[PDB]
RNA sequence: AAAAAAA
RNA sequence: GAACUUGAGUGCAGAAGAGGAGAGUGGAAUUCCACGUGUAGCGGUGAAAUGCGUAGAGAUGUGGAGGAACACCAGUGGCGAAGGCGACUCUCUGGUCUGUAACUGACGCUGAGGAGCGAAAGCGCGCCGUAAACGAUGAGUGCUAAGUGUUAGGGGGUUUCCGCCCCUUAGUGCUGCAGCUAACGCAUUAAGCACUCCGCCUGGGGAGU
């Protein structure tokens, strides 16, 4: 939902009008994921939303290794804010 | 005696029937091309349509009908006249159908 | 406006020389063709209408109704045109049988004596009866004798005046219509014969289109359903379809106009 | 929550003391599902284009409510149960 | 030959206006063509829709 | 192929 | 190492869609049958035979096979990675397009292997999973005449909106230069001019053995 969404980016901007951050991107992408991931786990045989699905890691995949590349200490930071390996 | 009703036409290539029933699709009366003595390229044809429509339509109206409701199956060539017939006789008719599958 | 103002007019004096019954000349319209007007009634029953009348004894108020139904619909031109042609014609009678078209029982022609002999004959019994008071016997009979022959007379010249006036303007339209070759218009279907198609151009010009021009395919005419049917292509061409055509053929001197299927 | 509106067709063999029961019923069922009723018009008995369950008219009734996905999925559960609602549609309104 | 929805500012077509739409079925049910009705294609599926939920709820008939 | 009515 | 915004992506606003999985419901057919009425033919038709049936047929109405599909709309229209996807509603959910530039600041492209999806197959919902699974044309990017239509947007113009014209973005067609081609053709949706990366070919059989 987009209230969720502006929860987020407030939560994680790194400055007041930030949404383009990594961060920001990762963690909207992290709910997105986490709500999908609930989608198929009812839906398994819904394989067009698994589709996005599998884009939308990869877009994250991305960008957290352009994180990691740009600044390690805002890598661990935002890893362990969200919950991920 | 009944005077609401529908009727039945079932105009094939071959034969014309016509019954016609109540609302509860209990049959009223009938009759055919067949049943005019009609034989060959005469059943398909738009007169035995006629006769056999107006035919039913006179053993209906001894019923006391007054109203009917027309449903057409088949694609024969006597719906038109059949359903004028009911016309001609007396019976006004309200809702047209066409069931053709 | 006018119209209207004619028509009551002419209704209105009319009806007052039936009460009066006196010798009199009216403008009647017979009502329709019984057979002419069966076709009608089951080809208006492909599309799924139904006409509270029967061919003997239609009333105009029907005729109507389907009229009003159709507009802006498939099934507008098409109905419209099988109308017609289970109409008549209107002709002068010394009878007051009625106006079926207008749908009034006492109709004459007052409005129009410069131009029309019925009228000056209305003229002449108005002033005979109404101004002059006379309405004794043997002025009726000498009209009564007189009325029949003049009716007649003026009903078959008023069908030679518009037969004429027709063919002078299908003259004149071939004669308009002589640079238009290969130039292509969107005419709609306005008629389906046996012999070929015929497509009026928004201008009322109508012209022909054989099987000879229908190239493509071996059509047929579903005389039921108003229409040409192909088979080897699977093409259907019904009346009042907007569809292109291209002048061919404006032969002049029979009248003739020809198109060929640009399309549909 | 989001716009919902709620038509429904009531059997036309039954008293307006009934017919009122119905409304109250099923205008009840929504708000106690955590709806609000925005709106309630009655369109009153009209002739059904085809006969459903063997009738030929009904009494429309068309609710505007704003509710979540509960409150439409039991009011829905219900008018398929009574008797009394032959038909019903629910339709999310678009803004 | 023009779309009656743009023509008069129509945004949203209504499956309850039973008239309104009725200008946009023959006689029978079957729904007019956009070649027929001259409407635009945006609004021909609005259309549409709205005379599938009118038919749902026997505001309009079913076809034949 | 072509209805009223008007010109 | 620092800096930048044009590529890429996030905001914000709007848009369209038969995109997907659920779950209900609608009309219909279709027709196994059970039975309600009805009653003589039903027929096949070159039109007759061929069948057939009164023990009630055909036509006809509700249980009902309850399993399948969705007439009009419907468009070489739309959406999708492909195969595909068309009744209606709700639920959950994926992508695309337009506009603004508030943000990030190259985060990009391709992708052997791998994983998943994936026809009538073939065959016991499971595997299989090869496939005119051939618009016969890999993906990404930039550049290089025009004309015209259509789908979803945007900007403007007069004009009351509409309308009609102009410009523009994305998609989808038709026609057509330069160029390319063995020819046929392709032609800003390239089969042109370029660069990156992948897949693939090297005479026909024998042999997809």
């Amino acid at each position: 939902t987009q209230e969720r969404k502006n929860q987020l980016i407030n939560e994680f901007k790194t400055h007041e009008s930030d949404t383009g951050s990594p961060e920001v991107q990762i963690a909207i992408l992290t709910d997105s994921i986490n709500n999908l991931n609930e989608h198929l786990r009812t839906h398994k045989k819904d394989h067009h939303s698994r589709r996005g699905l599998l884009k939308m890691v990869g877009k994250r995949r991305n960008l957290l290794t352009y994180l990691r590349n740009k600044d390690v200490t805002r890598y661990r930071e935002l890893i362990n804010k969200l919950g991920l390996r | 005696n009944i005077e609401s009703g529908i009727a039945h036409i079932r105009s094939t290539f071959n034969n014309t029937i016509v019954t016609i029933t109540d609302t509860h699709g209990n049959a009223i009366s009938w009759s055919s091309a067949g049943a005019l003595g009609f034989r060959g390229s005469r059943k398909s044809t738009p007169f035995a349509a006629q006769m056999a429509a107006e035919t039913a339509a006179k053993g209906s109206i001894e019923h006391g009908l007054k109203t009917l409701e027309v449903t057409v199956k088949g694609p024969g060539s006597g719906r038109e006249a059949a359903i004028r017939a009911l016309q001609a006789a007396g019976l006004e008719v309200t809702a047209i159908r066409d069931v053709t599958p | 406006l006018i119209e209207e103002f004619m028509l009551v007019a002419n209704e209105t004096v009319a009806e007052h020389f039936h009460w009066m019954n006196v010798p009199f000349i009216y403008r009647i319209h017979e009502e329709p063709n019984a057979e002419k007007l069966q076709k009608f009634l089951e080809f208006v029953t492909t599309f799924g209408y139904v006409v509270k009348g029967t061919a003997g004894n239609i009333h105009p108020r029907a005729l109507q109704s389907i009229l009003d139904a159709v507009r802006d619909r498939p099934e507008e031109t098409v109905i419209s045109t099988v109308m017609l042609r289970s109409m008549k014609q209107a002709k002068y009678d010394p009878q007051s049988l009625g106006h079926f078209g207008l749908s009034t029982e006492f109709y004459t022609h007052f409005t129009s004596p410069i131009r029309r002999y019925p009228d000056l004959i209305v003229h002449r019994l108005i002033r005979t009866y109404l101004i002059n008071g006379k309405v004794d016997e043997a002025t009726q009979e000498k009209w009564a004798e007189r009325l029949p022959d003049i009716a007649e007379h003026t009903s078959s010249m008023e069908r030679r005046a518009v037969d004429a006036e027709r063919e002078t303007d299908d003259l004149k339209k071939a004669e308009y219509m002589l640079d238009k070759i290969g130039e292509e218009f969107d005419g709609m279907i306005s008629s389906v014969t046996n012999f070929g198609m015929f497509v009026e151009l928004p201008n009322t010009i109508e012209g022909l289109v054989h099987v000879s021009f229908m190239t493509d395919d071996y059509y047929r005419f579903d005389e039921q359903h108003f229409a040409m049917i192909g088979e080897r292509t699977g093409n259907v061409f019904r009346i009042g379809d907007e569809i292109t055509v291209k002048v061919v053929d404006v032969n002049k001197d029979e009248r003739n106009i020809d198109f060929e299927i640009v399309g549909m | 929550m989001r716009k919902y509106e709620v038509m429904y067709i009531i059997r036309p063999n039954i008293d307006e003391e009934s017919k009122k029961a119905v409304i109250e019923r099923f205008n009840n069922v929504l708000t106690s599902n955590g709806a609000e009723i925005t709106g309630t018009k009655d369109w009153g008995k009209r002739r059904l284009a085809y006969e459903i369950n063997d009738f030929r008219d009904g009494f429309y009734q068309i609710v505007n409510v704003q509710s979540d996905a509960a409150a439409v999925q039991e009011f829905d559960r219900l008018a398929k149960i009574s008797d009394d609602i032959i038909r019903h549609i629910v339709v999310k309104e678009e803004e | 030959k023009v779309c009656y929805f743009t023509s008069n500012g129509i945004t949203h077509i209504d499956y309850k206006d039973v008239d309104l739409l009725k200008k946009f079925v023959s006689e029978r049910g079957k729904i007019l063509p956009r070649r027929v009705t001259g409407t635009n294609a945006k609004y021909q599926r609005k259309l549409t829709a709205a005379i599938k939920r009118a038919r749902q709820m026997a505001l309009l008939p079913y076809v034949s």
